[PDB]
DNA sequence: GATCGATCGATAAAGTTTTTTTT
DNA sequence: ATCGATCGATC
């Protein structure tokens, strides 16, 4: 109402805490750079009046438009015409009833949720300012459609003998807003008896869209209003969420503040990063020092050279594990999932290997095909994780050969044939032929036939089962510490708070130090690896005279040059050194003699 | 009329003044308890239903639904005096009805059954989600009074009119948006489950319309049986057959319960009471503060089978479970215990798994051949004619405590066993075959019924020579129960004179006299009967969580280290980091049965001396030398 | 901490008020779900149903708390109270305000390790004295969020020792020796220990018409058996006609004069001393005979 | 009361390459 | 866009 409005233009130009005067001092600061938006922060709003909140929190749609018009008028005042309407962004943190209140009282009430968005759609257009002409008398009006009860808020009237529906929609003086129809999925840990999860639907506005990629946790605040589409028995309807503010966690397109890198620059000046991360990554893993160094260089990566001709160099690494059960080859892999920016966990069976890359289907509108799914289209930049590279006998091998070593797939199916980009990084952990007897026989028979998959991977660990009767009792001392008593929650808060790094700071950290520094190895260091390699092939061919066959080829040699590029991304030095590169071969030379044994 | 106003007085007296079985105000106690949880439900006892139908059989099977609407408004006043102002929250209550003495299948419905109470079983097929329903049609004119009050909309009939009490014109009726509450609505369609049916024929279809506080109680695939009313909706339009003088079928429901088992009862174990209110919870503490309960419970658990002790120690420990102890931002911890039996072909190993299926709360029995490599876990069923590729799981997502029989289906052993040994290792496994990348959560338990190639001692050599199952999948279990029977007389009669007496185990007072006959038939030597012992496992698992201490730990350090050392130089099958994890896990399983939250000293060496002997007793001829080390543990 | 936090959370320390009545762990979640459950509490706008919507709901508490007069007799809840405001930014009263200062004094960080421990409490003291002006605001809330978990932390062993049933009524006092449970590290500083006793004096705040004596506890975290043992005061259930002060400090002069083998009074308050492990067992043996009340 | 004229509302659409277990 | 049915007005 007008009276209500008189009670908001007189409130969002003098609200302040103690001499900062903030809401004029950001609205001006948001009219210079074109954004046209507010962040009210409703829990901070309550200082005026509980009544004016309660005329909002009990009734909808009317309140949003009245508030928007008041803000537009104040914005107009802070100038002296090209002036668009604004949009609001609200945010609070009460608690998130996950997906349980459905119809009881939470219809058109303010609500806060948490989910994982999986499926985006293409953009669209709805109008917000029109100009309408009649057939009979050339009448001219203008009707604005701001907020919604989707369309059919108000229809085109009959007034201007005169025939009905005399009006049309011209396209010469109009404005448009875009919706999304992105689909929210439940975070799959908090509905536990035995059931599958469900899903909802949500739309939004332009100045808060395209802020999400699928594969992230998000929190979300909004309305629970109801539409009705006539494409089921009783006159029913359907639920959806009009959303207001995605004040989620980080993106997990590199814009952020300066103090986030201030401590990072204050940490990177300390030259103790490489030895301290091996403890600070996995706080519940007994040592395993050689493997732990390989995981931090996998997550960072190398570079990508598009050198001045057609071809390119595949600048990344892909580790591979195998070993006996009970030796941490599997439980380590859930640990790399949370720390990655983008991580996918399809670790089982291969899951119908043609469906790993891309899939088509008949689509219900227009009876057509296009491309929808895939386990590799969403995992660019990050890392996938799979297992069991023995009993996928059908088609796992034919589905990763083109997927690796060029990362340029193209689907030859009934519709398109397009080379969509990929920058993926694979990771796997398998089993040999029941472990023990394989390492007590002729040392082949690990992958039963093919060496051609092994030559695409580069870095291979082989763990074993010793009987060291001394350190094992410390391991038996180690597991009873974590498993009950939970003193490592209090030990790794009394050794971490000055020395170690918590689990969530690295997710902040890795996305910054990758996306800034473009490094290059030292040019005079090229004498080192060339002098290194020539005896390794001699160390190879000293074994084949013993009637021994299989695997070392040159692709691992151009992988070590990516390995020495990896820690240069860690130290963020644009040039490499020789104390740098000798520790890198120190990691690989502990996996050169593995081919001998 | 007006005499039905007195009917509410005539039953609030007849219900609330007295509850049977020596008073105690049974129905007068379960009212306030479901008021405390704020869950909008009530029950009716069948024996009370037997006594509250004497003047009401001609008001149940004659008029089932409008009798209930006047039955609903008395239950408010039955608790308004008890809980004042309870109507200010959610303003509504509706009753539910318990079991009924009919056994109708899906086939046996005629005209005489309609507009009355019905009871039928089946299975739930394809189902929809949850919508809101208008439930109060505030009608709207255009020029006259546009508020005709919130109506009472029916089922699929679209109850409206053209003009009444305002004009007689063709002005249509519209909506507006003031104070119209919503109940929900969920149309599960039902298929007849292929149990009690003359086979070799087709299934038959119905429709079920649920109601407000009965949404999503069922899961797709699981067996249910429903008690409700019958209704008709002569829509005058059908388009599979031609239009004809026919009418459809709609079954509205008042209650729903889970699958039942061993359908031979007369007065219990068909109604899921599971409601430990007064006579149970006040009692169940003194049964927990005795000194030999764990020496009494596992002896009295499976009563039909005398046998060797250690299996009943293990299989009782399996369904008692441990704890899924979460942690900070690091790796989770398995909270499950997975036994594996090994038996001679002819000992009682197929029965303990059969008996434990009843005594659990939920189960599954996928056995032998025909177990698909995917059908255990989730699978994608393809779309119908206008739909999307959705996710319809099978066995393991339904079962939280499931039972399989992986003995030696060798032709399919190389198919499915790559899909069960990652339900434990990378626990909460789900898959993305040509669909969506998701991860369901299933903290399932696994028992097994392994079977060697012939006799139990098919070799002297270790178990890799005995079973065809290889090493690493076998190491995903905790313990190997193995049986022995060569030649005896006095131990042979101890089964032989025992099992012969088991075959000798072949109206208001007389209903309870048969119930008193049910006491003595299982209380020959009186081994703590199963009328109530299963009734507290359900809150022995969802109410109590245990913890440990630190001063009682380092005795186990040499136990893991030396025994692993003693079995690498003598390598039959190894132990790893996970055996000791199972050592402390089954330790706190026993302490959960004291209802105690602690861990004593008596439970550790108990739990040690059930694993160390059961590992060593399958080695070789040289088990005799290992037993010379054995009493050093004791 | 109600106007800061969630009227929900009373869920823990309303059982403290039922420990002020009769119970702590057995029946409370079976008991509490009528009075403090006028709804299964809605979490839609709950941040302003303990801020704002309680205009109608805590005024219903204004008309509940005279019909909960008789419901359990639980009248250690009505208090006159006092409050301050700021002009904006929400009200803050003075009842919860002293609670933040105590907890923030705790956290916020041979025989040579004690110097690096004795210098910690003086340092974290200093980040509280500054918290009395508007020149700092945004760390006052840090004590608020560190209030409502440490109480959950201090309870997490109090329910353990109460169901351990290791409180031995010897003749006059009751002896409890917390040897080692979990989470032992939060008991070096003495200010948590008086609160732990303040919860532990209330579990024995039933009738107890005879034997109204407070207890003496014991704990250890570090080397050479420091054992910052302490005593309490008995408490009246608000019916002082006999102002009982202390009987222990009189006897504390005796045992610091008789044995003289690693006994200390170096800690400041006389209600807290130190004792060695092989001397704390003959500590009570001179105390069970010396009746000095 | 019956007949004629005018106005308003309702009526017409189409399929056959990928992917699952199975023999 | 065309055809059929229903309602209103006029004879
Ligand atoms: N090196 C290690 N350090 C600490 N804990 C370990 C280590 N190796 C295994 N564990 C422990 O083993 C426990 C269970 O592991 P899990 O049962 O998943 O092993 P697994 O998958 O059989 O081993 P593998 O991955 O070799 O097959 C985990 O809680 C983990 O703490
Ligand atoms: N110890 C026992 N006590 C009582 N009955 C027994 C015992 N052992 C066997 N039986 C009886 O023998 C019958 C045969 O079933 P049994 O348990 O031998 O199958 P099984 O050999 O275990 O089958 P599988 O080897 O396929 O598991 C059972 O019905 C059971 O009643």
């Amino acid at each position: 109402n007008t009276e209500i409005i008189k009670s908001f233009k007189n409130f969002i130009l003098e609200f302040r805490l103690d001499s900062q005067f903030i809401y004029r001092d950001q609205l001006r600061n948001n009219i210079l750079v074109k954004n046209y938006s507010l962040t009210v922060n409703m829990e901070h709003l309550i200082g005026y009046n509980e009544d004016i909140y309660k005329k909002l929190s009990d009734e909808p749609s009317d309140i949003i438009p009245l508030f928007e018009t008041a803000i537009t008028q104040v914005a107009k005042r802070i100038s002296i015409n090209s002036l668009p309407t604004f949009q609001l962004i609200l945010n609070s943190n009460a608690n998130q009833i996950p997906l349980r209140d459905l119809d009881s009282e939470h219809v058109s009430k303010i609500v806060r949720l948490s989910g994982i968005i999986i499926s985006t759609s293409v953009l669209s257009s709805r109008a917000t300012y029109l100009s309408i002409m009649c057939r009979n008398c050339r009448h001219t009006t203008s009707i604005t459609i701001n907020n919604f009860n989707t369309g059919n808020t108000v229809s085109l009237p009959r007034s201007c003998n005169c025939g009905p529906d005399p009006y049309i929609i011209i396209h010469e003086s109009s404005k448009f807003i875009d919706q999304q129809f992105l689909k929210l999925q439940e975070i799959p840990e908090l509905v536990p008896v035995g059931e599958m999860p469900r899903n909802l639907t949500m739309t939004c506005d332009r100045y808060l869209t395209n802020k999400v990629i699928p594969g992230t946790r998000v929190t979300i605040v909004g309305i629970y209003s109801i539409y009705n589409s006539k494409n089921s028995g009783v006159a029913i309807r359907t639920p959806y969420i009009k959303i207001l503010g995605i004040q989620s966690d980080v993106e997990t397109v590199t814009m952020f503040t300066e103090e986030e890198e201030e401590e990072f620059l204050q940490l990177s000046r300390n030259p103790k990063l490489y030895e301290i991360l091996t403890n600070s990554i996995a706080p519940s893993i007994f040592g395993n020092e050689d493997i732990k160094k390989a995981i931090v260089c996998l997550l960072m990566g190398g570079s990508k050279k598009i050198l001045p001709d057609g071809m390119r160099l595949r600048g990344d690494i892909n580790v591979l594990l195998l070993g006996d059960p009970g030796t941490a080859k599997s439980q380590l892999l859930k640990f790399v999932e949370k720390v990655s920016p983008i991580a996918v966990y399809t670790s089982g069976k291969g899951s119908s290997a043609a469906g790993l890359t891309a899939s088509v289907q008949r689509d219900p509108m227009t009876r057509e095909f296009y491309l929808e799914g895939g386990a590799m289209v969403l995992a660019d930049g990050g890392v996938v994780c799979i297992d069991e590279f023995d009993k996928m006998r059908d088609e796992d091998r034919v589905a990763i050969h083109e997927a690796m070593e060029q990362q340029t797939i193209s689907i030859a199916k009934a519709g398109i044939t397009t080379v969509l980009n990929s920058r993926t990084s694979v990771l796997a952990a398998a089993n040999p032929i029941y472990g023990r007897y394989d390492d007590l026989k002729s040392p082949g028979d690990n992958i039963d036939f093919q060496t051609t998959i092994l030559s695409r991977f580069d870095m291979i660990f082989i763990v074993k089962d010793d009987h060291n009767e001394e350190r094992d009792i410390s391991i038996a001392n180690h597991v009873i510490n974590i498993h009950t008593g939970n003193a490592n929650a209090m030990q790794n808060q009394q050794e971490e708070n000055g020395s170690e790094i918590s689990i969530e700071k690295m997710k902040r950290y890795i996305t910054y130090c990758r996306l800034k520094c473009a490094p290059r190895l030292s040019p005079q260091a090229a004498e080192k690896l060339s002098s290194n390699f020539v005896t390794i092939r001699k160390q190879l061919l000293i074994n084949e005279l013993e009637s021994t066959e299989r695997p070392i080829t040159i692709r691992q040699l151009e992988a070590i040059i990516r390995i020495t590029e990896s820690l240069a991304k860690l130290e963020l030095s644009p040039i490499a050194q020789e104390r740098h590169v000798d520790e890198a071969i120190r990691l690989f030379q502990a996996s050169t003699m593995d081919a001998a044994s | 009329p007006n005499v039905s106003r007195t009917i509410a007085r005539e039953l609030k007296s007849f219900l609330l003044e007295y509850t049977d079985e020596t008073g105690r105000s049974v129905y007068g106690a379960r009212i306030r308890t479901l008021g405390e949880m704020n869950s909008e439900s009530l029950e009716v006892n069948y024996r009370h239903l037997a006594e509250s139908k004497a003047i009401l059989a001609l008001f149940l099977a004659k008029c089932p639904e409008e009798m209930l609407k006047i039955f609903d408004l008395v239950a408010m006043e039955a608790t308004e005096l008890h809980y004042p102002d309870y109507a200010r929250i959610h303003s509504e209550i509706h009753v539910r009805i318990s079991d009924f003495p009919t056994i109708y299948s899906l086939r046996e419905l005629r005209e005489s059954n309609l507009s009355s109470l019905v009871r039928v079983t089946g299975v739930v097929t394809r189902r929809t989600g949850v919508f809101p329903q208008l439930k109060y049609v505030k009608f709207n004119c255009l020029k006259c009074g546009s508020i005709l009050g919130p109506f009472f909309q029916d089922s699929n009939e679209e109850i409206r009119i053209s003009f009444c009490t305002n004009c007689k014109s063709k002005g249509p009726f519209r909506v507006n948006g003031e104070k119209t509450v919503y109940r929900n609505y969920q149309r599960v369609t039902l298929q007849e489950a292929p149990g009690t049916v003359p086979p070799g024929r087709l299934p038959r279809h119905r429709e079920v319309i649920l109601l407000a506080d009965l949404v999503d109680v069922s899961k797709p695939g699981e067996e249910v049986e429903v008690t409700g009313i019958y209704k008709n909706n002569y829509d005058g339009n059908l388009n599979a057959k031609n239009g004809f003088p026919v009418f459809a079928t709609i079954i509205e429901a008042n209650s729903i319960k889970r699958r039942e088992g061993n359908t031979a009862n007369e007065g219990e174990e068909g109604l899921d009471v599971f409601s430990w209110t007064e006579e149970e919870e006040r009692e169940f503490r003194k049964i927990s503060r005795d000194r030999g309960i764990i020496d009494k419970i596992i002896s009295s658990m499976a009563p039909s089978i005398y046998g060797h002790r250690d299996i009943k120690t293990a299989v009782a420990c399996s369904l008692f479970g441990g704890v899924p102890k979460n942690v900070n931002g690091k790796h989770s911890i398995r909270g499950d215990i997975n036994v594996l039996l090994l038996g001679d072909p002819g000992t009682a190993k197929s029965q303990i798994l059969k008996y434990v299926e009843k005594t659990a709360h939920r189960a599954v029995f996928a056995t032998g051949q025909g177990a698909s490599a995917v059908g255990l876990t989730a699978s994608v069923r393809k779309d119908p004619i206008t739909k999307e590729w959705t996710l319809e799981g099978g066995a393991l997502v339904l079962a939280d405590k499931g039972v399989c029989l992986i003995d030696e289906f060798d032709k399919m052993n190389d198919q499915d066993r790559t899909s069960i040994h990652e339900a434990m290792e990378q626990q909460s496994i789900s898959i993305s075959k040509a669909g969506i990348v998701t991860t369901l959560q299933a903290r399932c338990s696994i028992i097994a019924a392994a079977n060697p190639n012939g006799g139990r001692y098919n070799s002297t050599l270790p178990l890799a020579q005995n079973v065809s199952l290889t090493e690493p999948i076998l190491s995903r279990f905790d313990i190997l129960c193995v049986v022995r029977d060569l030649v005896d007389e006095e131990a042979d009669e101890r089964l032989a004179t025992f099992v012969v007496d088991s075959h000798v185990r072949s109206q208001l007072n007389a209903r309870q006299r048969r119930l008193q006959r049910q006491r003595k038939k299982e209380e020959e030597i009186s081994p703590i009967p199963q009328e109530l012992l299963m009734k507290y496992i359900h809150y022995a698992r969802t109410k109590i969580y245990p913890k440990l201490h630190q001063m009682d730990m380092d005795k186990v350090s040499r136990v893991y280290a030396d025994l692993r050392r003693e079995s690498i130089s003598t390598g039959s099958f190894p132990i790893t980091v996970r055996h000791l994890e199972s050592i402390l896990r089954i330790a706190e399983s026993f302490a959960k049965m004291r209802l105690s939250e602690f861990v004593s000293s008596y439970d550790l060496d108990r739990a040690i001396k059930v694993v160390v002997d059961s590992f060593v007793d399958a080695q070789k001829v040289s088990v005799r030398r290992q037993l010379r080390r054995s009493f050093a543990i004791y | 901490l109600l106007r800061h936090s969630s009227l929900y959370d009373s869920f823990y320390y309303s059982n403290y008020v039922n420990a002020k009545l009769s119970l702590w762990n057995e029946n409370g979640k079976k008991r509490l779900h009528k009075m403090f459950a006028r709804m299964g509490i809605p979490l839609s706008t709950a941040q302003e149903t303990w801020l704002y919507m309680d205009h109608s709901i805590k005024r219903e508490l204004g008309i509940i708390f005279d019909k909960n007069l008789d419901r359990y007799g639980l009248q250690d809840i009505i208090r006159d109270g006092f409050v301050r405001t700021l002009g904006y930014r929400g009200s803050i009263s003075a009842s919860e305000f002293v609670e933040a200062l105590t907890a923030l004094l705790e956290v916020g960080n041979s025989a040579q390790k004690l110097t690096n421990l004795r210098k910690r409490w003086v340092s974290n003291f200093w980040l509280s004295w500054d918290a009395l002006d508007d020149r700092k605001v945004e760390l006052l809330n840090r004590g608020i969020q560190l209030a409502q978990d440490l109480q959950r932390a201090i309870f997490n062993t109090g329910v353990a020792i109460l169901e351990k049933k290791l409180i031995k009524h010897l003749r006059i006092y009751r002896l409890c020796v917390l040897q080692d449970g979990p989470d032992l590290d939060l008991y070096r500083n003495p200010l948590t220990l008086l609160r732990l006793g303040n919860w532990l004096i209330e579990c024995c705040a039933e009738s107890e018409d005879k034997q109204l004596l407070p207890m003496v506890l014991a704990s250890i975290d570090e080397n050479t058996d420091t054992y910052l043992v302490a005593g309490l005061t008995p408490r009246y259930p608000r019916g002082t006609k006999k102002p009982i002060l202390n009987n222990f400090s009189m006897a504390f002069q005796q045992i610091t004069a008789e044995t003289d083998a690693k006994v200390r009074i170096d800690n400041f308050e006389s209600s807290i001393i130190e004792i060695r492990r092989e001397d704390l067992s003959p500590f009570l043996e001179k105390l069970t005979l010396s009746g000095l009340l």
